[PDB]
RNA sequence: GGUGAAAUUCUUGGAUUUAUUGAAGACUAACUACUGCGAAAGCAUUUGCCAAGGACGUUUUCAUUAAUCAAGAACGAAAGUUAGGGGAUCGAAGAUGAUCAGAUACCGUCGUAGUCUUAACCAUAAACUAUGCCGACUAGGGAUCGGGUGGUGUUUUUUUAAUGACCCACUCGGCACCUUACGAGAAAUCAAAGUCUUUGGGUUCUGGGGGGAGUAUGGUCGCAAGGCUGAAACUUAAAGGAAUUG
């Protein structure tokens, strides 16, 4: 129920004499034999984990951390990645752009690992029969299939009841509405077919 | 002998600039424009204005301290049309003759490597 | 009428018989 | 009722070496109040004098100089290298019609690592007796001077810092070797430095700096 | 080139490809260069490498892939090792490399 | 019937030039066909440039043109500036004042 | 002997779905079922079996790649990006 | 700000202007020309790489291997279509400000698709020189582009050369211009549109009064838009071309 492949991972343990092996998400190209390094002293390579600090502008990195030591946050959807825009080191922040598009500025402390998340295309096929869809949620979880609640009775749901199926009333929400009625549009500050390049700037 | 400011006069169509800043240029000092010293509109470019704002210009020059000044004279350019507007003449004119005096000047006129689509399409604005 | 305007006059023309026809295939 | 002339804290700009007048103009501020300060908010902008009136002579009425506030120490405020451009007119008027323009450049580092791309302009000429109305350089030519020029050019930088290349550009000597090893291709005229930018400085180093200066 | 070299050398001299006969000939001390490939892993190489040593034998790091080494030496299948025996009237010997 | 031997205005060997954006309309018009002007005239102008020289510092200075190559689009060449229109036979004549 | 003219292995779907979405399953199927060259030991024998993972038969690599491609434009760009960039930092 | 003049529009959010950096994508100004190259579309920053090519030189090689071409095929501006990416600019649609009797427009603002790129399509432009290709012949001139041969030419100085650029004569092959008329043509004009009632070098293709109409129908290609092939009935005395006078 994962888009992309794991790595697994295993290190020396500085401490005691045993093999100590971790679960990371395979980013693209990385490969069985290959040799990660992670470190702040350590060298801008696909694989690798540095410190959002240590790593160049335009650098692009994977499963970062919100605040270190969270052990990866940001970032880790089949496909997604992070691109460091900038620094400020007299607080050493650096500002992230997201997958969203949203730009965060974090720890420069905070760890990525360089590159981008594996088996990315994933959603550019068809499903095409419901089956398929039927097995991608049954090993995520029971979300699938969806009535529409306007085929519902009014008992069921807001959108339910009337002699022909129909809302009846603005699905768009307030964020002060109350269990039992945020269906719809939740918070929608607009509604509508989106025309023309999105792309925040 | 002089205290040295930079000109910098923006003539293009239908308004021109005056305004003189620090030599290194992050300090500004006075302004005023065409369209400041006559109301029409139409009157925004032409000398007999371009004057009465160079006028107020060169005043606020030296009731600070400004004696001396260079030009660099400037019209709207990038994808557009590159010649000096009307009143940017009336400027120099006025502003020699006010009680300032120049040296070295010359035009920085934006002028392309060309590109970026010139606007009013294929057949040209029309009439 | 311009030459042009006349060849898209009887592109929709056609389009029209195109589409009138289809309608009994 | 404020009119921020009563205020402005002023002051005068100083140059560096190599030239005529340190002494150069004057300047706003702001007064340096505590946060907020005269000081380190600006001062460090940049200023753009003809080097003919910053080298007396006239014959360098074109070529422009830009110098950037590196340092300040009380109503003194120092300036160093930040590059050189050319006056558009002068420019607007080597490119004559009827003859092969040529143009090259190269991004390379000094001693004290300031890293810059020149730019080297030169056309053709005619020479003394040239019957045909226009003369052009052929191609294989153009390709061949300015692969010279970029040899020539490129020794030129990496010579001890801009000092010495500020040094090296003001007597504009690189010009006549440009001109030295060329005329073994084909004519020429004009033939100048035309355009230098700066783009990576390293750290600022109070000491080198005040070596221009005393 | 180098490939153009190597060209001579196969259509004059006498060689043997890949990694088993090599080393036969790199322990007969027969070998004149040997030349790997880029892909070649570097336990290999690494190997190669001190055999050569060993043997005094100076050692070609050919910067293709071990299938267009093997098109080099003008062959339909792929080598990741090549051994000089006798340079025919090729001078890769004592050339460059 | 054809009017002109040039054409449009003067291309025979090529089949394509890059057009231009009238410097007036804006209308794109081939480079070939395109009618051009060199505009130099100083900074200055008529009378400015007595009360130019008194008010300056330095003797004389130097006094310095502008140059900006002008591309009209045959109407704007028409409507105003360089194309009176010519005669049957006066229109031949390519010699320029 | 030309089995089919168009749908091709998507001949597997018959009537249903719409060709317009049977055209595009077709193209990520090709992909995905292709043999790949080994960077590694030069032989073509990636064979997926997972999105994103890709390895190879005889040899034994596996690779992290796209979905249905074993190399993803993006990912390329990445690692020219990344490239670009190390080599800023030792010039 | 924008204009013939305005207005819609932006302005305590310091607009417009200035100044220091930075981002993104487009484009290649000036030099650019009666100048180059390509089968045509078309091609203008540097550098490396990659294979290609005409002209020229040639006391090299082969020896009729060629000319031109139904079918068939490669490329094919712009827009348009499919799936990504890009989306600075300009900007079909649309909404607006104005003008107007009206104003679905022209002018002004916003601005969707588009514009760029990859992988596939589409196959059309006044895709023009409105002018098939190969070969022969017929007439004057000065320029220029590329190659070449000649010259006790000019300039570069070093010590004189070597060179490089320039000069002059010739020669092939280019893009073109000029003057002619042997000649041609309905003329305009044309060194081919000439060497045709004194009508034949070879070869391909298209037209046969105007509309109806590139319409209908079939076939075929295309995701579509559309491409290619392509009639009739019926109507009609003209339509048309160059030149002249008004
Ligand atoms: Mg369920
Ligand atoms: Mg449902
Ligand atoms: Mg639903
Ligand atoms: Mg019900
Ligand atoms: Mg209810
Ligand atoms: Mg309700
Ligand atoms: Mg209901
Ligand atoms: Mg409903
Ligand atoms: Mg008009
Ligand atoms: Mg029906
Ligand atoms: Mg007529
Ligand atoms: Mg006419
Ligand atoms: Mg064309
Ligand atoms: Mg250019
Ligand atoms: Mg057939
Ligand atoms: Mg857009
Ligand atoms: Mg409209
Ligand atoms: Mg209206
Ligand atoms: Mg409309
Ligand atoms: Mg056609
Ligand atoms: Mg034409
Ligand atoms: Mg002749
Ligand atoms: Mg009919
Ligand atoms: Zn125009
Ligand atoms: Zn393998």
């Amino acid at each position: 129920g994962r888009g992309a492949p794991l790595a697994k991972v295993v290190f020396r343990d500085p401490y005691k004499y045993r093999l100590r092996e971790e679960i990371f998400i395979a980013n693209e190209g990385v490969h069985t034999g290959q040799f990660i390094y992670a470190g702040k002293k350590a060298s801008l390579n696909v694989g690798n984990v540095l410190p959002l600090g240590s790593v160049p502008e335009g650098t692009i990195v994977s499963n970062v951390e919100e605040k270190p030591g969270d052990r990866g946050a940001l970032a880790r959807a089949s496909g997604n990645y992070v691109i460091i825009i900038g620094h400020n080191p007299d607080e050493n922040k650096t500002r992230v752009r997201l997958p969203s598009g949203a730009k965060k500025v974090i720890s420069s402390d905070a760890r990525g690992v360089i590159g981008v998340i594996a088996g990315g295309g994933r959603v550019d096929k068809p499903l095409l029969k419901a089956g398929r869809a039927f097995h991608k949620y049954r090993l995520k979880r029971n979300s699938w299939p969806k009535t529409r609640g306007v085929a519902m009775n009014p008992v069921d749901h807001p959108h339910g009841g009337g002699n022909h199926q129909h809302i009846g009333k603005a699905s768009t929400i307030s964020r002060g509405a109350v269990s039992g009625q945020k269906a719809g549009l939740i918070a929608a500050r607009r509604t509508g077919l989106l025309r023309g390049s999105q792309k925040t700037q | 002998s002089q205290v040295f400011g930079v000109a910098r006069i923006y003539a293009s169509f239908n308004d021109t600039f005056v305004h003189v800043t620090d030599l290194s240029g992050k300090e500004t000092i006075a302004r005023v424009t065409g369209g400041m010293k006559v109301k029409a509109d139409r009157d925004e470019s032409s000398p007999y204005a371009a004057m009465l704002a160079a006028q107020d210009v060169a005043a606020k020059c030296k009731e600070v301290g400004i004696t001396a000044v260079h030009v660099k004279i400037r019209a709207t350019g990038g994808t557009r049309t590159k010649t000096p507007g009307p009143g940017g003449q009336a400027a120099l004119r006025a502003l020699a003759r006010s009680g300032l005096r120049i040296g070295r000047i010359e035009d920085v006129t934006p002028v392309p490597s060309d590109s970026t689509r010139k606007k009013g399409g294929r057949r040209g604005r029309r009439l | 009428m311009r030459a042009k305007w006349r060849k898209k006059r009887t592109r929709r023309l056609k389009r029209k018989r195109r589409k009138v026809r289809a309608r009994s295939k | 009722v404020v009119d921020p002339f009563t205020r402005k804290e002023w002051f005068d700009i100083k140059a560096p070496s190599t030239f005529e007048n340190r002494n150069v103009g004057k300047t706003l501020v702001n007064k340096s109040t505590g946060l907020k300060s005269a000081s380190d908010a600006l001062k460090g902008r940049v200023v753009e004098v003809c080097l003919a009136d910053l080298q007396g002579s006239e014959d360098h009425s074109f070529r422009k100089i830009k110098l950037r506030v590196d340092e300040v120490q009380g109503k003194n405020l120092l300036t160093n290298f930040h590059g050189m451009d050319f006056t558009t007119d002068k420019l607007r008027s080597m490119v004559r019609k009827w003859q092969t323009l040529i143009e090259a450049n190269v991004t390379v580092k000094t001693s004290d690592d300031y890293v810059l791309r020149i730019f080297a302009i030169a056309f053709t000429r005619k020479q003394a007796n040239q019957v045909k109305r226009h003369s052009y350089a052929q191609s294989s030519h153009i390709r061949a001077i300015r692969k010279v020029i970029s040899e020539i050019l490129t020794k030129e930088v990496q010579g001890s810092t801009l000092a010495q290349l500020t040094s090296k550009l003001i007597p504009e000597v690189i010009n006549k070797e440009i001109e030295n090893a060329t005329k073994d291709i084909f004519p020429l005229q004009n033939i100048h430095v035309r355009k230098v930018k700066l783009l990576k400085q390293p750290k600022f180093d109070v000491g080198a700096l005040m070596a221009l200066h005393g | 080139s180098i490939n153009q070299k190597l060209a001579l050398v196969i259509k004059s001299g006498k060689y043997t490809l890949g990694y088993k006969s090599t080393v036969k000939s790199l322990r007969q001390g027969k070998s004149k260069l040997i030349i790997i490939a880029a892909n070649t892993p570097v336990l290999r190489k690494s190997e190669l490498e001190y055999y050569a040593m060993l043997s005094k034998t100076k050692v070609y790091y050919f910067q293709g892939g071990n299938n267009e080494l093997g098109t080099a030496v003008g062959k339909l299948f792929r080598v990741g090792v090549v051994s000089i025996l006798e340079a025919g009237d090729s001078d890769i010997l004592t050339t460059l490399a | 019937p054809k009017k002109r031997a040039s054409n449009g205005r003067n291309k025979k060997g090529r089949g394509h030039v890059k057009p231009v954006r009238c410097v007036n309309c804006s209308k794109s018009i081939p480079k070939d066909k395109a009618i051009k002007r060199m505009a130099i005239r100083n900074i200055v102008e008529a009378a400015a440039v007595r009360d130019l020289s008194e008010a300056s510092v330095y003797p004389e200075y130097a006094l310095p043109k502008t140059y900006n190559k002008l591309h009209y689009c045959v109407s704007c060449a028409i409507h105003a500036r360089i194309v009176r229109v010519r005669s049957r036979e006066d229109r031949k004549n390519r010699a320029p004042p | 002997a030309k089995r089919t003219k168009k749908v091709g292995i998507t001949g597997k779907y018959g009537v249903r779905y719409g060709s317009s979405l049977r055209r595009q399953v077709k193209k990520l199927e090709i992909q995905q079922h292709a043999r790949y060259d080994c960077s590694f030991c030069g032989k073509k024998t990636v064979k997926r079996g997972a999105a994103g993972i890709w390895t190879c038969s005889c040899c034994k690599k596996t690779v992290a790649g796209g979905a249905y491609t074993v190399s993803t434009a993006a990912a390329a760009t990445v690692r020219s990006t990344i490239r670009r960039l190390r080599e800023m930092v030792e010039a």
